[PDB]
């Protein structure tokens, strides 16, 4: 499917896929939102008089979007939950207009056996819902955030690029009966900078605040009590794409160690599609900003990534806005988010 | 009207089609003879037939859960508490049918599956199942590189079976012993393991080995791989780190001999844990965690 | 006047003769003919035997732990500064002398070194060494509740052989496949193993199927024993995990075939690390821990 019939009725698509490509939107959540802002104008815009066409546009749509941009994956998410909450309405219709039995919410043998409204107005509706979820994730977790660290402990923070996992921290350090020691890991060629205003921040709350190089992890690893990762994409099986670089290691190191490795999130960063390859998913850095020169550097071929995987193993706990997960269990809740059908497109 | 005469007389066919898909088709036939309509009169025949496939069984659970999974099916059915003929046509029609499925989630997986292909990744391929080798020879049709690593079985010498069909495919191959798949570690990027039946939490029963390779993969942090259709689903949890229903000695010290005649007795059928499985490959979407669990409550509700 | 015929002379006997002994012996034989008193025409010519020795080797490592153990021997030897007549004629002696100290070792480690296996200790054994033999037999003629668990070794069915061995001397036994050895460590209380030679950084070099073993014991905390004879202590380095100076193939992939041919070439050797053993039976004393790279140092001086 082309662009040939949206070019008067949508043109921000094409803007869209600009700020995809050369990286002007920054922030999943803002990409989020951008993708929110899209599907409203397709809404508001276009026309449809069939139901299952209109779908399937959609998802043509989608797969666009895909194409253009695949380490995007909010916007995916975005739209994935939208076409369920659709598919919901029109499947109730679909029993009005004909006009069944069931275990649990869903049923696996309901696949196997042979199976106008106002839906714009509950779309609309779908979306306004979406950007409410979107808005605030901080305020459901912070009631099971702050119960997990307690008095004479030591935090160990790899990722400090998330600010979600920032306010989290904020939120636990704020009460005064709580005191904590927090070490920092850097992160060389992709988080140094975020780092440092994470550690200025600390400082700023009046936190003891402890700058550690990417190297000195493993000579305090005898007082390290906690592991928090600030991830940025979370997928079906419990692995997690992580928000530029050092967290594999720390991690692996944690499992060695057996130290608890907690995670924040949130559901709309949840993606019901399979990381099958690292290869794949996780996008490379630059090689200019390691070493100067270019003749001798022709020679020295330098290797530098900016996002993260980490295997489920090592990772335990998934806190969101709705309460406490497990990898184990994470897949329920996007199945809860995400229709069957809705994964391939 | 007899089914272990119909079991027998799938031996020589099978490569298209499928053992347990064969039994539920022989049930099916069975059941639309004595009338689906008086339900005294048909389940407990039903049941008396599965009780006297056990009997007849040698070291075989994945026939049971089939059975079990249509009777689940079969109580489904009349949920629409309508007309009682339109029901019976749909079950009649569901023999059949599910046959005719199974081709469809082949052609479901060999799309998806194909994805998991990285840049050279050497595979090591573990028992005899169908929809293994289906992955692998789909794969070969994809053109990605890859490798195939044979490991010696002894049942009835199905290593070497498997070694000879991956040969009539064109793939450069080694033979390793059960007892050498230690020592691969480093070489062997992906370990895959076929299942003949899966269980509640996630555990896997196949054959002569895969708990041993399994604690393997967990040491050398290598990915353990669970490739499977969607008909082997048991209501079970085991007692123990190997416990099954067997036929054959469950470890049997022989008695004083010289001239050697019983000596080959011992564990035949081995169960593994959920942790040291990493994905979970089915037809049915996507789902590795924890989904045969759920799928078991939906289907149960017990 | 020929070692390699010598070796070969024994084929059908051994079972006592500790072969390192008996190619000891062979050396001596071809030392004492052509006058030991000079250095010169001696030691190199030695040194060029040994080395033809270690061309012709089909599959044998020891053999070289011996020769350089007769080496330093001869070595100490002229440490004396007396005369060279006398000192000739202590080392021509040492020969013989040392073939009969070996059986005086096997007696001190079959009357001390058997008190592991007392309270019914079930015993899963792997690694054909005849020490290892020898203090089972002789525990059965102390008369103590013990009882054998079989793991099956495949390099030409050297599995059945040891079987045999064991019934002619009345004890239960059976018979596990190295697949299903995941399955059994529950009722079998320690891991006990002959080893064909030891390494300088204190790892063991075995056969056909250790290394897993070895993880196997680990995972499960059931100690991992190696009983050997004192002598086979080699200069040898395994560096990393799938690396040993093999005559063998080290993991060959053989290309497409289609008759069948080219399979059976899988690792006969296999390695295992420095931390598995807990404790190590040798006749010069129970030790263990670092006691091999000791003597070793002690050896070399260095």
């Amino acid at each position: 499917h082309p662009n040939a019939a949206t070019s008067d009725v949508n043109v921000t698509i094409d803007t869209f896929v600009a700020k995809l490509k050369r990286r002007q939107v920054q922030g999943s959540y803002a990409i989020a939102l951008e993708t929110l802002q899209l599907l409203m104008r397709f809404i508001s815009a276009a026309r449809w008089n069939h139901v299952n066409d209109l779908i399937e546009q959609i998802r043509d749509l989608g797969n666009s979007l895909e194409k253009a941009h695949p380490t995007a994956f909010s916007c995916g998410n975005v739209i994935r939950r939208i076409l369920a909450v659709l598919r919901d309405e029109v499947e109730e219709d679909t029993m009005s207009t004909t006009v069944v039995a069931e275990p649990l919410i869903s049923s696996m043998f309901n696949l196997l056996q042979k199976p106008k409204t106002d839906y714009r107005q509950v779309a609309i509706q779908g979306i306004k819902d979406l950007i409410d979820e979107i808005k605030n994730i901080d305020e459901g977790i912070q009631q099971i955030a702050i119960d997990l660290i307690h008095d004479h402990e030591i935090l160990l923070t790899p990722t400090p690029d998330s600010k979600t996992v920032l306010k989290f921290l904020i939120t636990a350090r704020e009460r005064s009966n709580r005191t904590f020691t927090v070490l920092v890991t850097e992160g060389f060629p992709n988080n140094t900078k975020n780092a440092h205003e994470f550690a200025k921040k600390l400082a700023q709350h009046n936190i003891e605040t402890l700058v550690v190089p990417d190297s000195a992890v493993f000579a305090l690893m005898s007082r390290v009590g906690k592991v928090i990762i600030g991830t940025k994409a979370v997928f079906v099986n419990g692995g997690t794409i992580s928000s530029n670089s050092g967290v594999s290691s720390v991690c692996e190191c944690a499992r060695e160690f057996r130290t608890p490795v907690f995670a924040v999130a949130g559901l709309y960063k949840l993606s019901p599609l399979y990381p099958f390859d690292v290869e794949k998913f996780v996008e490379f850095g630059g090689s200019q900003r390691i070493l100067p020169r270019m003749d001798p550097r022709k020679r020295l071929d330098t290797v530098n990534q900016i996002t993260d995987y980490v295997p489920p193993e090592n990772i335990d706990i998934y806190i969101t806005n709705v309460g406490g997960f497990n990898p184990s269990f994470i897949y329920r809740i996007a199945w809860d988010n995400y229709k069957q059908i809705d994964v391939h497109l | 009207f007899n089914i272990t005469e119909t079991y027998l007389r799938f031996l020589e066919e099978d490569t298209e089609m499928t053992m347990p898909i064969a039994a539920i088709e022989a049930l099916v036939t069975l059941l639309r003879i004595k009338t689906p309509e008086t339900a005294a009169e048909m389940i407990n025949t039903i049941k008396s037939s599965t009780e006297e496939l056990i009997k007849s069984i040698p070291n075989s659970v994945s026939l049971r859960a089939g059975c079990d999974i249509f009777m689940r099916f079969v109580l489904r059915n009349l949920h629409l508490y309508g007309d009682w003929e339109n029901c019976k046509q749909h079950l009649i029609e569901n023999g059949q049918l599910f046959v005719s499925r199974a081709k469809k989630s082949r052609n479901k997986i060999a799309e998806i599956g194909v994805d998991f292909i990285a840049d050279d990744d050497i595979i090591l391929v573990h028992g005899y199942s169908r929809a293994v080798f289906s992955l692998l020879n789909h794969a070969a049709n994809k053109f990605i590189r890859f490798r195939c690593v044979v490991t010696e079985s002894r049942p009835s010498k199905q290593g070497n079976q498997l070694y000879t069909l991956l040969e009539q495919k064109g793939i450069p191959v080694t033979l390793i012993v059960d007892s050498a798949v230690g020592a691969v570690i480093d070489k062997v990027d992906k370990v895959f393991v076929g299942a003949e039946g899966v269980a509640e939490s996630g555990g896997i029963i196949n054959l002569v080995g895969t708990y041993s390779v399994g604690v393997l993969a967990h040491n050398a942090r290598k990915p353990f791989y669970v490739v499977t259709e969607s008909h082997k689903f048991v209501r079970m949890f085991p007692l123990s780190s190997d416990d099954l229903p067997m036929a054959g000695p469950p470890l049997d010290f022989t008695r004083r001999t010289d001239d050697l005649e019983d000596a080959l007795r011992g564990p035949t059928i081995d169960y593994t844990a959920q942790e040291y499985i990493t994905a979970l490959i089915t037809d049915l979407g996507v789902l590795t965690p924890s989904a045969v669990s759920e799928e078991l409550i939906k289907m149960w509700y017990d």
